[PDB]
RNA sequence: ACUAACCCCUAUACCUUCUGCAUAAUGAAUUAACUAGAAAUAACUUUGCAAGGAGAGCCAAAGCUAAGACCCCCGAAACC
RNA sequence: CAAACCUACCGAGCCUGGUGAUAGCUGGUUGUCCAAGAUAGAAUCUUAGUUCAACUUUAAAUUUGCCCACAGAACCCUCUAAAUCCCCUUGUAAAUUUAACUGUUAGUCCAAAGAGGAACAGCUCUUUGGACACUAGGAAAAAACCUUGUAGAGAGAGUA
RNA sequence: CUGCAUUAAAAAUUUCGGUUGGGGCGACCUCGGAGCAGAACCCAACCUCCGAGCAGUACAUGCUAAGACUUCACCAGUCAAAGCGAACACUCAAUUGAUCCAAUAACUUGACCAACGGAACAAGUUACCCUAGGGAUAACAGCGCAAUCCUAUU
């Protein structure tokens, strides 16, 4: 708990990186879809 | 001030140990734990075993004596069906009194 | 302590252990309880009764208090009716 | 970290939303109640019975008794209420029980009981003393005859045996007087045994007396399957339980097999054991009644022993075991003089080479 | 313990508790009884 | 810090010469108390003699 | 001989006993029953039983606390118990029946004072 | 405060989709387990350095045997991160003792008891 | 290392003091010579003898006798 | 009366002797090779030291030692915390005792939980773990971050 | 003149306990309870405080003796079956002080030694100062930090 962003661990860093959010992405966008 | 140091009260033989007569179970300050069969209690409520044997530790149901007023007034109050529980140990023996051999043929 | 003395070339003896200590012959030492005669009305009787035995000293009390004595104190004493005869030997001691 | 509890916490039926206005015991007594009443009820926890009660096996107790006496309840019931009003009439009565003077016979009383409640008892009693455990192999009986037996001593005395009581050799030296209620066309065995009179084989025991086919309650023309023999319970060996065994015999029953020669002064041949006795004879065997007591040593053993046994008397003794002590160390600090003395072996002074 | 399933057993002060009237009961009310004699007065 | 209090020796009145010392009140008779004493093996009476320190 | 139980210095009643007399008092019947210390009971004296109820006016009186006081005094004679004990609660220790209760014990031959066990 | 992990009891289950991906069969367990550390123990708390020391496994890339036990289990759950586990294969079953010279632990993870040192004619 | 001295690549002097010195903390221009671990109480190892050992004395409830093996240098302001 | 001067350093001259004064302080402490080997505390006119203890070393005797399945360790008080103690099997080879002493306990940094009148950082101080004062590779240069240890020669190879 | 006493005078020897940036003025040094330290034990400050240096009731508050616990050492402190002997291991968190020595026929007693593990008894000032050391420790300067401050935007 501090106000200056409290800089993180290069290990800690690399997990976050790893575990990111991933959206699903189709075979064809919508909008060119019929 | 307020520079004392801890007292090293606390559990001396856990469950399932074996002990002999006059070993010291446990000290406290109050009683966390209560005497139960072939066990003994101090002054300080510390807690020994008169017999040898296996330490156990158990729930039981809490049934003051009627001397002791202040407890006597707190199961008065009590809800009806209601029942006070604490944590007892006990040793349980392991070898017998003795034996019967003979000595003699006359 | 006097490791070589000036007169002699030879090691001294701490009187202060003798007027305060009893040794015996298998090694261990025998002395008093401190403030076993201060005090004894402010003292339980299970407190003063404790205070009033002979106890034995540790090995660093031992090994203390043979440096600080000559070899004559740790020679064998053949008293007559000497209270602690009986305590000057072990038995069944395993290592 | 935390766990769910295995099973119903002990106060969690009541209710807290209402806790002033639910009753409170507002006595010791009320709460003691609850208090030893939860105390034998089952729990999921560890508790006191679980370590230190004895444990029996899941099966029921086999019994092996005669069937129940049926008896009508309600004639029963209009007579013992109707019984106590007229009771309750009497103003005798009554001035004697407000003004605590009145009195009962104890005699009586205890015949009535000996009919009613008699054989519950003595089957309750004669399992704390552990009857049924030994012999048996464990089983349940109710002896629904009762049965009365006492020692003929000097010439007026006399030496009765309800249950469990104390009675000494030199009163059972002689053989004692069966009493008990019976029919003709009823055949009747009696069998005496020691069990704790063994000095050789701990699980076998001594038979004492046998007596087999009596006619009614006639037992002077019972056949002596094996001569009586009085008990001889070793000086120092403690406190030992003789039982007394009325069987009836639905028909005619051979004992050449368990026959022993008059006298029967070995123990080899004295040795029997109830189980497997029992066991070959149920097919026409069921119990009767029992009676026992409780037997000391006394001087009359040692006339028992020398003479009837031809051999010497054993004397027994209670040893405890030796007390304990720690490791002894080189250096005990902080123990007083005498603890070299614990481990001392002998008090005399010794000198070693010189 | 309170790791144990058994936490809190010995938990014995929550069955212990630790006027304006409301809109269907009345606050608080309170009666007399008085009289020449004590012992009908108490009596009663 | 008062001292209220008093130490002093109970003498046994057998004859045996056998004391003890007990805490008193300045403010106070004598004290004739009735204690064991070993020599005669048995409880005898004890008188106050002396007064050892105030505490 | 015989180990006694032990402890249970904080609750009420000890357990240092081998036979233990335990007399209950219900609305219509007095119950007085003696047991071992493992729980086994050893005999039993109710004034449920039709064997006293014929010769006693009421099941809640001191007649009959010293009907079975009696009784159970010859249960035990002939039973082989001679030596017992009794922890009463104060208000019961000070009721006019129990007291007479005991006195039958004495008459009865019934000590209600355990012997101590012999350590050595 | 840094302290020893209480590895969740529901990670150790094995979903039928796990199943047909590593081809384990549920129905029969393997009898064995081949570890084989390939992390350094430095930089590890010291409880971890003595499990690794238990287990036989100071040399990395080295592989060992063990038995398919919770005890054996319980241990191996603890260096998890630290070691690889794989089972043991037996295609021609436990090896004789005339063949016991003749084994192979080969690189997929099964031991070959006819170890020959020549081409397939296949 | 190289055919090849250099050119290529790699490499933050020594001692001492501190958690940590390439440290811009001390010491050293260089050479020769001189310059700093002294003791056997107990214990350990190895012989001799053995309920005795020791070339008066001393120790001994397997001990006694003998041997081997551990304890530095320079520098004050001062006092008489 | 400037605390001046008393043979070119007088808050007490100089020389010799006691004297190899003492110094818990500074500096120093000489041939080769191998092995074991680090950070709990208490007392102290004591925190620049010393003694006990802990840790460490050698030799000897003995048998269990570490890891750990259930069961078990409080209530008034739900930060209902991470977790500890105890501990059969199993994996393993250590552990305890006896004899003999030296040496270290003025530490640093990182991850985490905290404390210092109800201070987000910073400063100081506790607890758990790791690294450093022991090799090498990588983050630009790098004591504390990541990878990796048991030791040599090779103009081999697979990887972190 | 000598010896023994009492007053002065002039002198002799020795010392300046630690903690709180410094000084002034003060505060603290020993013991116990809660918070940190949440669940076996332990765990620190400049720590936050709150208290303690007694009293009460006994007069078997007698005598022996297995087995145990501990304020991280020692010293010290704590519990206790059983037996003898009596009746029919007191309350209270702390409520305290070692050795030597002194008193005492003896049993016993003697400390605000509170700097509380206590030296039998010793203060200031030095800018007239000296010695051995310390960047483990101040001022000068460097570096970390921006508590605050300035500026610039919303
Ligand atoms: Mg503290
Ligand atoms: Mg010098
Ligand atoms: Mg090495």
């Amino acid at each position: 708990v501090t106000r200056h962003r409290r800089v993180m661990h290069f290990q800690r860093q690399k997990l976050m990186a790893v575990t990111e959010y991933i959206p699903p992405k189709p075979a064809i966008h919508p909008s060119c879809l019929p | 001030g307020g520079k004392s140091s801890g007292r090293r009260q606390g559990i001396k033989k856990m469950e399932g140990h074996y002990v002999h007569a006059g070993n010291i179970i446990a000290t406290q300050r109050h009683f966390r734990w209560h005497p139960g069969a072939h066990v003994g209690v101090g002054k300080n409520k510390c807690l020994y075993a008169l017999e040898e044997g296996i330490v156990r530790y158990t729930k039981e149901v809490y049934v003051p004596h009627p001397r002791n007023t202040e407890a006597v007034d707190l199961i008065t109050r009590l809800p009806k069906g209601a029942v006070l529980y604490k944590t007892f140990v006990h040793v349980v023996p392991a070898k017998p009194e003795g034996t019967f051999k003979l000595v003699a043929m006359l | 302590l006097t490791y070589f003395s000036a007169r002699k070339g030879k090691r001294k003896t701490v009187k202060a252990v003798i007027d305060r200590f009893l040794r015996l012959h298998c090694g261990l030492w025998v002395r008093r309880k401190a403030g076993y005669k201060k005090k004894l009305w402010k003292k339980t009787p299970a407190r003063k009764k404790r205070l009033r035995e002979f106890v034995f000293c540790n090995k660093t009390q031992s090994k203390l208090l043979d440096k600080m004595t000559t070899s004559f104190w740790k020679r064998r004493n053949w008293y007559v009716d000497d209270p602690y005869q009986k305590y000057h030997d072990r038995t069944n001691l395993k290592v | 970290r935390r766990t769910p509890p295995l099973g119903p916490m002990p106060n969690s039926d009541i209710d807290l939303s209402n806790l002033e206005r639910l009753e409170k015991y507002r006595s010791f007594d009320r709460y003691r109640r609850r208090a030893e009443q939860e105390a034998q009820a089952p729990h999921w926890w560890r508790t006191y019975r679980e370590y230190f009660g004895e444990k029996t096996d899941p099966k029921e107790k086999i019994d092996i008794g005669l069937p129940p006496p049926k008896v009508s309840r309600t004639q029963q019931l209009l007579e013992r209420k109707q019984a106590i009003q007229e009771l309750r009439a009497n103003v005798e009565e009554e001035r004697a029980a407000r003004l605590r003077t009145a009195s009962v016979p104890l005699d009586a009383v205890r015949a009535e009981w000996e009919r009613t409640c008699g054989p519950y008892h003595k089957q309750r009693l004669a399992e704390y003393y552990g009857l049924y455990r030994d012999l048996f192999h464990g089983a349940t009986f109710v002896p629904r005859v009762p049965l009365h037996v006492a020692y003929a001593v000097g010439e007026d005395d006399l030496m009765p045996v309800y249950c469990g009581n104390e009675v000494t050799p030199t009163e059972a030296a002689q053989a004692p007087e069966v009493t008990y209620e019976a029919e003709e066309g009823s055949l009747w065995t009696l069998l005496l045994t020691s069990l704790d009179g063994h000095l050789l084989e701990p699980d076998a025991e001594y038979l004492h007396w046998l007596l087999t086919n009596i006619p009614g309650n006639r037992v002077a023309e019972g056949q002596v399957t094996c001569p009586y023999l009085p008990p001889f319970p070793a000086r120092g060996s403690g406190i030992h339980r003789l039982a007394f065994l009325l069987f009836k015999q639905d028909q005619p029953i051979d004992f050449s097999e368990d026959a022993r020669p008059s006298p029967c002064y070995q123990l080899a041949q004295r040795t029997f054991r109830t189980f497997d006795f029992y066991k070959k004879h149920q097919e026409t065997m069921t119990p009767a009644g029992l009676s026992f007591f409780q037997c000391r040593w006394d001087d009359s053993v040692t006339y028992i022993f020398h003479q009837l046994l031809d051999m010497r008397e054993p004397v027994f003794e209670f040893v405890r075991p030796p007390p304990y002590h720690p490791k002894q160390k080189r250096f005990p600090h902080r123990q007083p003089l005498r603890y070299l003395d614990r481990y001392r072996d002998s008090h005399e002074p010794t000198y070693g080479i010189y | 313990y309170k790791t144990k399933p058994t936490h809190g057993i010995g938990k014995y002060k929550h069955l212990i508790k630790a006027n304006l009237g409301t809109d269907y009961e009345y606050g608080v009310l309170n009666i007399h009884l008085t009289a020449y004699d004590m012992t009908l007065a108490e009596s009663y | 810090s008062k001292s209220k209090n008093i130490l002093v020796r109970m003498v046994s009145e057998a004859g045996t010469g056998f004391c003890f010392n007990t805490k008193r009140n300045r403010l106070r008779e004598k004290l004739t108390l009735l204690h064991y004493d070993p020599v005669v093996k048995q409880r005898v009476l004890f008188v106050e003699k002396k007064k050892i320190r105030s505490l | 001989v015989a180990r006694k139980e032990r402890g249970w210095r904080t609750v009420f009643p000890s357990r240092e006993f081998w036979h233990r007399l335990r007399v209950i008092r219900t609305q219509h019947h007095v119950e007085a029953l003696v047991e071992h210390q493992n729980g086994k009971v050893v005999v039993s004296a109710s004034t449920r039983e039709w064997a006293i109820k014929k010769h006693l006016y009421s099941t809640r009186n001191v007649v009959a606390c010293e009907s079975i006081g009696r009784v159970l005094a010859q249960r035990c004679l002939e039973a082989g118990i001679n030596f017992m004990v009794y922890q009463p609660t104060p208000w019961e220790a000070a009721s006019d029946s129990m007291k007479r209760l005991q006195s039958a014990m004495t008459e009865g031959g019934v000590v209600l004072r355990e012997p101590q066990r012999i350590y050595e | 405060k840094f302290t020893r992990s209480r590895i969740p009891e529901k990670v150790f289950q094995a979903s039928p989709e796990d199943h047909e991906k590593y081809g384990g069969d549920p129905q029969n367990p393997h009898k064995l387990h081949i570890v084989t550390r390939i992390k350094s123990t430095r930089r590890r708390p010291y409880w971890e350095k003595d499990i690794i020391k238990m287990l036989g496994l100071e040399k990395a890339h080295t592989p060992q045997v063990h038995k398919n036990i919770p005890s054996v289990n319980a241990k191996l759950k603890v260096v998890k991160h630290l070691i690889r586990i794989k089972p043991l294969k037996l295609p021609q079953g436990l090896p004789a003792e005339e063949n016991m010279s003749n084994t192979c632990l080969k690189s997929t993870g099964e031991l070959v008891v006819q170890w020959h040192l020549k081409p397939v004619e296949q």
